[PDB]
């Protein structure tokens, strides 16, 4: 490394923002499932209770005493309360939405972030692997195309007469393609094991993809201003 | 509805491209300036007879069908045919006025054939006025002055303008965050930038903002200036290795066309029969006169013209374009 | 065994393209809306005197000549000439109701070509809605509101709906993942191992070997123009409307539409109560697929990259 | 393959629909012509047996 | 406004209990539902007055 | 400078009470309805 490591921590850095992103997602999602489980049984419960009521009062005739006035108000206040537990859904769910879009943003710039450092580590890779090594190749190239133009060379006649570098360049362009063809890639390198890949492993990818490309992203984004704006009105 | 429309109507009941009403010579005018250029030609050039009120519609599209169940229910309620989002154009004078020396004048006159020469250079020279302010011009002030607005940006409010004070959300001019209102106040278009190339661009432009109507259309036109079009036309030819791809210049899977003075840093995507000019039937005012206190023959004539779109939903502008590397 | 049809066949013991039963005049506006656009041009679209019947079958071959033993014992037995599914159809009626405003209507009553101009309109405005109807809908609702629904989807059944409905195969929506995958590291090449995999395996062998097969698909994945470089060795086309995420191999003469002759009641009401004139028109159409050979579609598909 | 790889993905080609090149044949002339301009520049020497 | 900030400290509060709740949040919420239940003749009173 | 106003006050170089633009049929309900009461007849009414 050493010139591309300032161009590195930044790939951490996203790295963290996207992790923290989808830990408080995860964490939304369990806490709306626990609130909409414990909503059922309560609503439930109440219903249990509210029949209880009903048949024990038509039993007692309609005469009542030192009973069925405590619980009765008791259940009406939990009907009345029920109210906002139910309501918090809504609130909850306007809260994820922004949530999951700057996840969504996070998620692209690392994806941005982690290609531009693959293409400037191959590129100078590439650069410093050509200028260096492979000079052997260059003399017999040379020597080969110094065969090849003698006049005794060109079995063909003076139709598809095509030039010696030409034909060469075609010849080591085969052979080399094949050789890149065939191959592939390993994993037995610091830097390469270290960080790269192939493009992330996570959760959110393409599932949502609410914001995408900037112009949704601006729809996106004018449209929950405008919820929110609305919903301001209430809490 | 009233009397002669009442009987046109009830006669109904018992070259359609262009408006024409009645032979004048503000009409005949405005004909021979639009035959001059060949942009005017694919425009609408309306001649209205009202200082102020609703705007015709043209190249509009709705959706107009639906079930009801008649039999023992609801009732049939109609959609309206024509309901645009915003609708009052206002007519306003605009006047050009010149003047020629009399060295100039004598020597012009001394050849044969000068009156039609002169005539069709103030054509010429008028009609690309039109096309240069309608396009700039932020907003219209009264005594405009050409000392800092050397591109007509004072004489009246143009398309470009009308989109940005009229109807904005179709407008791209800044990415944005949810916590940074400004991320980015230009929009970079290149390897590193906010996007790819301009292709991409002009996409997701067309995917999102405009309606769905417009957007499946067998006529759309992504109008740009000419800096931005040979930018990206220009590495392309500095390579070495098939000629017809400058002939059509498609960008973006749309046809592309260039018009003069276009901003640079802009380009507008819509169908090329959307936008149009009004014009009022007679208020082509002309007059002559030959003040000798300066030795020149000057002239003066107004006319009252206003710019206009006229579905708003139908196209939509990015802006503050930049193309560069951004490593 | 009508006294019409007997004298008609006895007749012959002893002009595919339009059909004109009788000179109408739902019958005219039928003709003259077909004119109007292109892509009704290349499109069936034909007057039936009765609902509920059998299908015309337009457009459809197969192999008739065999060979039997005819001494040994057995017998020739008559394969069938129109062979079909479901040969049964229906018709369901449509209607568009709009009003035009008095100020408007001035402002159109002031120039010149009025009615002509009124005319073009509103039968380029239905025009085109006939056909975005067509690739959509997957439902008969009795409200059918514009509103939840912006194209339209509650007006009646369309070609991709029937396709999906009656003939469950001849439609991939699943390789065992969920929704097919297309790129590096999906489940097919880009486009011509998809194409050739469906016109191999699903559309029926004796009318793969056409000169009419097409594959349609909307303006994305790229009146109605033709692509020159053919996808599949078949010809690509894009229709105005319709869902970009899927596409349908098979004739152009294969799908059709059934208005019911004499079936038009248009009438114009003013009621000054508002400030606006009402026009209500009611037709009676159904569409209808020739036969559910030559042609098949697939529906979910996501180009890109894949690990 | 490396650089292969890398061009391949989907925000790397600069140029849009028209005139977007293979990464492969981009690739290789710029190696062909990288290393044409080596094999021109030099020269071949004589201390080989 | 007493009332209206009541009603925000016990919304936030029960949004950071998650949502499950016991022992409180059941005292102030009904005693908060029985002031917006009196306010009404709270306000009443003015027509009358 | 309309080419009306022009001829009509060139020919001037070489009545107050009602204007009577063109005699409309708005024009003459106007007319009517201001000859009806007294104080619209003091008060002025014009058309344009």
């Amino acid at each position: 490394p050493e010139y591309l490591q300032p161009a590195l921590a930044q790939l951490e850095k996203a790295r963290a923002a996207h992790l923290e992103n989808a830990r408080l997602m995860d964490e939304t999602v369990t806490a709306i499932e626990r609130a909409e489980q414990e909503k059922n049984a309560l609503a439930q419960a109440d219903g249990n209770d509210a029949d209880d009521w009903r048949t024990a009062f038509r039993a007692a005739g309609g005469v009542l005493s030192d009973e069925l006035k405590q619980r009765h108000i008791e259940r009406v206040a939990r009907r009345e309360l029920v109210q906002e537990y139910d309501n918090l859904a809504v609130v909850l769910n306007f809260e994820r939405e922004r949530l999951k879009g700057a996840c969504d943003s996070t998620a692209t710039a690392y994806r941005k972030a982690h290609h531009h450092l693959l293409s400037l580590y191959a590129e100078h890779e590439l650069e410093h692997a050509l200028n260096e090594t492979c000079e052997a190749l260059v003399r017999a190239m040379h020597l080969s195309i110094l065969v090849q133009e003698n006049p005794l060379a060109n079995t063909t006649g003076h139709q598809g007469y095509v030039a010696p570098e030409k034909a060469v360049m075609q010849q080591v362009k085969s052979s080399l393609e094949q050789k890149i063809k065939q191959m592939q890639i390993s994993l037995t390198g610091e830097p390469v094991l270290r960080l790269t890949g192939l493009s992330a492993a996570t959760l959110p990818h393409m599932d949502y993809e609410v914001a995408g490309t900037p112009a949704q992203r601006k729809v996106w984004q004018d449209k929950i201003d405008q919820q929110g704006a609305e919903l301001k009105a209430r809490g | 509805m009233r009397q002669e429309t009442r009987f046109k109507f009830n006669a109904y009941l018992s070259v359609s491209k262009k408006f024409t009403v009645e032979p004048s010579v503000t009409q005949t005018l405005m004909n021979t300036m639009q035959e001059s250029s060949d942009f005017l030609t694919r425009i609408n050039i309306v001649p209205v007879s009202e200082m102020k009120g609703e705007k015709i519609g043209i190249g509009v599209t709705g959706s107009i069908a639906s079930t009801t169940d008649t039999a023992g229910g609801t009732e049939r309620q109609p959609k309206d045919f024509s309901k645009l989002a915003s609708n009052k154009y206002e007519c306003d004078q605009i006047n050009f006025d010149f003047y020629i020396r009399y060295k100039t004048l004598d020597l012009w006159a001394r050849y044969q054939d000068f009156q039609l020469r002169i005539r069709n250079a103030i054509i010429k020279r008028q009609s690309l006025d039109f096309i240069m302010a309608g396009f700039n011009g932020v907003k219209r002030a009264e005594t405009s002055d050409r000392s800092s607005n050397p591109m007509l940006q004072d004489v009246a409010v143009g398309w470009l303008q009308k989109y940005r004070n009229e109807a904005p959300a179709r407008v791209m001019s800044k990415v944005t965050d949810e916590e940074g209102r400004t991320t980015s106040e230009v929009i970079r278009v290149g390897k590193g930038g906010d996007y790819a190339s301009l292709d991409a661009l002009v996409m997701d432009a067309t995917n999102n903002l405009i309606e769905p109507w417009y957007q499946e259309d067998p006529d759309l036109v992504v109008i740009v200036g000419r800096q931005l079009l040979a930018d990206k036309y220009f590495p392309i030819v500095n390579k070495e290795q098939a000629d017809v791809i400058i002939s059509q210049k498609r960008i973006g899977n749309l046809p592309a066309v260039r018009v003069p003075y276009f901003p640079a840093d802009a380009m507008l995507i819509t169908k090329l029969e959307n936008l149009s000019i009004y014009y009022m039937d007679d208020s082509h005012r002309r007059v002559i006169e030959e003040n000798p206190k300066l030795d020149r023959v000057e002239n003066y004539e107004s006319m009252n013209i206003d710019y206009v779109v006229e579905d708003y939903a139908a196209g939509c502008l990015v802006e503050k374009i930049k193309v560069g590397d951004f490593s």
